[PDB]
């Protein structure tokens, strides 16, 4: 896939434009607050994931302002960076669709969820639209198994997709408008379906069953 | 007490730096930070 | 990082001129006792061979390595310098 | 036996400091384990996993370069367990490890080849293709060819710790991760051939003596450096008259192991 | 008793498992949390230890060592540096959710744990290290910590107990590896996420050079309603050595993939048409089972006729229950492709710290795949049970040896599949 090297380009050299935000830099203060002091240098990975999350993806002045700022080695913010596969050392489209062909979605045919999103935004996997709309990668786990096949858009969820209901994501997408996560086969959560297998009974509340002494 | 409704819905509108604003609003409820007797290890 | 070769005590001789081959620029010499070392168990087992053959000695000590303090907790210390920024 | 611990190496009794390691207490009876990211002058790193050994009474394998023997231990280091367990990291390494051995400046000084010949096996299982890494160009005095690493981080605790320059470092994850530095950095500092000096296998070359000789052909002669006035011990080789390469001395009271760029 | 499975509602910890009500404070105080916090602190650290050991309640991460034992390792004096208690909500294993859905429909759980749990050790802090793809679920978590703020049960008097507690929530970047303890204990410290050595175990050297302890987010939430309502009943709950509730994680091909929580020592089968709703197309369709997550081997229809759901009971069946992820396999399963993608996850996954998972696992990926063509002979069978054979016990940490145990699985249980594809392959070519 991606390679771990360094190339100068016009668009990732470094002198390209990145600065942090006073409010991004007031939370840069507050991570190192909450991490102790003299291990300060902590707080790489926060402070990385703000930068990625302010500016898009994460170019080599970024990685580069980020070292500066935490005053720890710009080789340590660089190992972060490649060991780490949510920065993106890339420029990605506004919605980074990662759809998760691990083997309990494979089980679950992620793999028409996958083909029918090549085939609607025309692309194949780990490219971006002509657009700059779309991003589109396989991953693995996203902790969402029993809700396969699923597909993580940006921050949000999307699950029991049938590639018609995958086809509505992204046309809202495109429409612009919030698509509403979670599942889209009519249950609300990992619940069973069909019916309550548990938790029917409202809870017993506060003071139940506590022992003797207590 | 009901229960047939799905109520964590304030999950649906949460931005980019939630996260973020929120640890820096909760960042003065915490105790000081223990020091490791140098501003860095070097 | 071997070590087998600091075993057996080593009996070199003082190098002499090797000079260049016109015809075929080999390198040539004059000395005959130069390409040849002696082995030996003991220090003095070497030095008493060289004084049976009459040869003026240099002895150089055996040099071992020093004892080290190695812990793996060390590099991920709480206040010392010995905490690593890297794996 | 105050401030002393008493432990046992193939049956045979003998006594350590606490904190002393299984690979110390092997060095110590008189016998070398198998290593190659151990350095008994860089931190212990404890990745290459060649050092397994086994203890009695111990279903698992313990790495002699980072273990503490605490009492009584019994080491068994020719046991069935250290030989299939050395077999296979070293079949392990040389799997991915590129076919190079003629072009290669590190020929007879290799401990790759020398541990391979000794303790590992002599045949392939590995029927797939090798991997490959792109070199790097971290200076003019250090050769890279990082096809040749085996990810030791001997390098990278050396500039860590001794050089105190924080450049090299590992890059990505699993088989694609990589040794070296993010961007085009010129690796210069003090003390920058002993990288060429501690990696084992030839990735981590010197530029001036590429292609020059080889170890068996080289003769060794102890001389001084004069370059500075710290008077470190150095060898000379010499191959048909003709100086070929400056190395190190382990003198411990003068230069430990290691000599300056100007020197070398 | 003898028969396990039937657990009742009023007796299952997590009330609020599928959200439907609500899970802010409001919601857990009228479930019951955060109640006589107060007196578990002033009853104190060797009271919740002996609690738990009288519990008998093991680790839900899927090492299985026993909590209280873990958690007592740290009663112990400070030696002038601080304690930690750090919690691992990563969830990497492929198949489970339940740590997600716990912390997304029930976090004030959680922090009643981790100051129940710092309370025990002797601690100052519980970083909560979560899953980077998990932003909802970290800020919902932030939600409630703030919430627990306001109401003063975490910060300079532990709910009145004078004790001086924080909680932080730290985000991860999405490594499997940065699931495991110590490679979790680097990512906090700020380091690329690789497993440290031990000896120092985290009892001594943790996170900031400091004695902390990695606990799971089961573990964690299912503490306190544990001291409060006694070690003895949920040392009544499950078998001998292998007590109290679990959730699992069903996934796969069943007509309803779901997260339930269950009495431990259910058996397999029970739980499946119980709760799963059965196997798509019945108990005759079903094929294999992966019973603890993907660290643990596959085993077949006719040992899952009657295996239980415990450490002790999966061991036997040469198996682990982990995270207690059960994919469920049908005939119609590449059973080839299954395990060879499982392989090819733990090849993305691996952090390539150490030499025989790296180059190991990237060697058993590629063998796999030609598996999976058929373009192999059948020596190559026995080949790759020695290559797993040498990556097992062998590695730093046990990423190496649940990437070993599948394809270990694999050939235990369906070689005559690989030698009919080879066979298959074979004829074809030629
Ligand atoms: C490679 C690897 C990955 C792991 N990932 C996780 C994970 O994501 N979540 C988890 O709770 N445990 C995970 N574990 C298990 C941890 O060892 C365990 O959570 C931790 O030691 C806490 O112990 P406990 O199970 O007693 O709570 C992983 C283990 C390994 C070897
Ligand atoms: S470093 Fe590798 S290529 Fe070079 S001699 Fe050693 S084994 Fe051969
Ligand atoms: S370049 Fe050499 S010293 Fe550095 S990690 Fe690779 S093998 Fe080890
Ligand atoms: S077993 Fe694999 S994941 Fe674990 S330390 Fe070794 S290389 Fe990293
Ligand atoms: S396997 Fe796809 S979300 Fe877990
Ligand atoms: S020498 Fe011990 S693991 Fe490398
Ligand atoms: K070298």
């Amino acid at each position: 896939g991606a390679l771990f090297v360094h190339r100068d380009t016009p668009e990732n050299n470094p002198d390209t434009p990145f600065d942090f935000t006073p409010e991004n830099y007031k939370r840069i203060e507050a991570i190192v607050k909450n991490y102790p002091e003299g291990h300060q240098a902590a707080a790489v990975l926060p402070v990385l994931d703000l930068a990625q999350r302010q500016n898009g993806w994460l170019p080599i002045s970024a990685m580069n302002k980020v070292a500066e700022v935490l005053q720890v080695p710009p080789m340590r913010v660089y190992e972060v960076a490649t060991f780490y596969t949510m920065y993106n050392r890339k420029p990605v489209g506004k919605y980074h669709i990662q759809v998760c062909t691990t083997t309990p979605c494979m089980l679950r045919d992620s793999d028409s969820i996958l083909e029918t999103l090549q085939r609607k935004l025309g692309i194949k996997v780990g490219e971006t639209t002509p657009d700059k709309l779309f991003t589109l990668i396989e991953v693995e786990c996203l902790g969402a198994c029993v809700n396969a096949p699923m597909v993580q858009i940006n921050d949000n969820y999307y699950e029991d997709l049938t590639p018609k209901d995958i086809e509505e994501i992204i046309d809202e997408l495109k429409a612009g408008k919030v698509p509403k996560p979670g599942p889209r086969s009519g249950r609300f959560c990992c619940e069973p379906a069909g019916g309550l297998t548990s938790l029917t009974e409202p809870p017993k509340g506060p003071g139940f069953g506590v022992q003797a002494g207590l | 007490t009901d229960t047939t409704t799905y109520k964590n819905l304030q999950h649906h509108d949460y931005n980019t730096y939630t996260f973020l604003d929120l640890n820096l609003d909760l960042s003065k409820f915490r105790l000081p930070q223990p020091s490791s007797g140098r501003e860095s290890p070097r | 990082s071997g070590v087998n070769n600091t075993k057996k005590w080593k009996m070199e001789f003082d190098t002499r001129e090797r000079w260049e081959n016109p015809l075929m620029g080999w390198a040539s010499t004059a000395d005959p006792l130069s390409n040849m070392v002696l082995t030996f168990s003991a220090k003095e087992d070497a030095i008493a061979f060289a004084e049976k053959n009459g040869w003026s000695y240099d002895v150089e000590e055996k040099k071992v390595p020093k004892p080290k303090s190695k812990s793996y907790g060390a590099n991920f210390s709480w206040n010392k310098r010995t905490r690593v920024s890297t794996k | 036996a105050s401030n002393l611990i008493e432990v046992f190496v193939d049956g045979q009794s003998v006594m350590v400091e606490p904190g002393t390691t299984v690979l110390q207490a092997c060095e110590k009876v008189g016998m070398q384990i198998p290593r190659f990211c151990y350095h008994e002058r860089l931190s212990v790193a404890g990745n290459c996993r060649m050092c397994l050994v086994e203890i009695e009474k111990a279903p698992k394998v313990v790495a002699a370069c980072a273990m503490p023997v605490m009492k009584g231990w019994n080491i068994l280091t020719n046991s069935e367990k250290s030989k299939k367990a050395r077999e296979g990291v070293m079949e392990f390494l040389l799997a991915n490890h590129p076919l190079d051995c003629p072009i290669c400046d590190q020929g007879g000084e290799c401990d790759l080849q020398d541990q391979s010949m000794m303790f590992g096996s002599d045949r392939s299982r590995f029927l797939e293709g090798k991997r490959a890494v792109e070199d790097k160009n971290i200076g003019p005095l250090v050769k890279t060819i990082m096809t040749r690493c085996i990810q030791c981080t001997r390098c990278i605790r050396f500039a860590s710790e001794i050089a105190g320059v924080d450049d090299l470092g590992t890059t990505g994850r699993g088989n694609d991760m990589q040794v070296g530095t993010y961007i085009e950095k010129m690796f210069m500092s003090e003390l920058s051939g002993n990288v060429i000096d501690i990696c084992p296998v030839g990735a981590l070359t010197s530029k001036p003596y590429a292609f020059t000789a080889r170890p068996w052909e080289t003769r060794k002669t102890e001389s001084i450096d004069v370059m500075d006035a710290v008077g470190s011990n150095i060898v000379v080789s010499t191959r048909t008259g003709e100086v070929m390469r400056i190395l190190p001395r382990m003198h411990e009271d003068i230069n430990e192991e290691w000599i300056s760029d100007k020197t070398r | 008793k003898t028969s396990f499975g039937s657990l009742k509602d009023e007796d299952r910890i997590f009330t609020n498992l599928y959200g439907r009500h609500d899970w802010r404070l409001k919601g857990a105080l009228r479930r019951g949390d955060w109640y006589k916090t107060k007196e578990i602190l002033l009853k104190g650290p060797d009271w919740i230890l002996g609690e738990m050991k009288t519990s008998g309640l093991r680790g839900r991460g899927g090492a299985g060592f026993p909590t209280g034992l873990k958690w007592s390792f740290m009663n112990k004096p400070s030696d002038g540096r601080p304690k930690y208690l750090v919690v691992n909500a990563d969830e990497g294993e492929p198949g489970t959710c339940k740590d997600r859905e716990i912390m997304r429909h029930d976090p004030h759980k959680l922090v009643e744990g981790c100051l129940v749990g710092g309370r025990a050790m002797g601690a100052r802090a519980a970083y909560i290290y979560i899953r980077g793809e998990f932003y909802n679920e970290a800020s919902n978590l932030q939600v409630a910590i703030r919430e627990a703020y306001e109401a003063g049960l975490i910060g300079k008097n532990a709910c009145g107990s004078d004790y001086d507690f924080d909680v932080f929530v730290v985000r991860g970047a999405g490594a499997y590896i940065c699931g495991e303890e110590t490679a979790l204990i680097e990512s906090i410290e700020g380091k690329q996420g690789k497993p440290r050595l031990k000896p120092p175990f985290p009892a001594d050297v943790g996170v900031f050079g400091c004695p902390t302890t990695v606990a799971n987010v089961e573990t964690v939430a299912v503490s306190p309603t544990i001291c409060r309502r006694g070690g003895t009943w949920f040392a009544g709950f499950g078998r001998e050595r292998n007590s109290g509730t679990k959730l699992f994680n069903i996934s796969g091909h069943v007509n309803h993939p779901c997260t339930v929580e269950e009495e431990m020592s259910v058996p397999l089968k029970e739980l499946i048409e119980k709760h799963a709703g059965g196997v798509t197309g019945g108990w005759d369709n079903l094929l294999a089972v992966i019973p603890g997550g993907s660290s643990t081997p596959l085993i077949p229809k006719s040992v899952c006729e009657t295996v239980l759901m415990d450490f002790d009971a999966l061991v036997q069946a040469q198996t682990g229950l982990g995270t207690a992820a059960v994919i469920v396999m049908d005939r119609s399963t590449d059973i080839v492709k299954a395990i060879a993608r499982l392989i090819e996850f733990y090849k993305h996954e691996s952090c390539g710290q150490c030499t025989p998972c790296r180059e190991g696992v990237d060697w058993m990926n590629k063998v796999m795949a030609r598996f999976v063509k058929g373009d192999a002979r059948p020596a190559e069978i026995d080949s790759l049970w020695e290559i797993s054979k040498q990556i097992e016990g062998h590695t730093i940490c046990a990423l190496g040896d649940g990437a070993a145990w599948p394809v270990q699985g694999l050939i235990r249980h369906f070689r005559p599949e690989l030698e009919d594809r080879m066979q298959r392959f074979a004829q074809q070519h030629r």
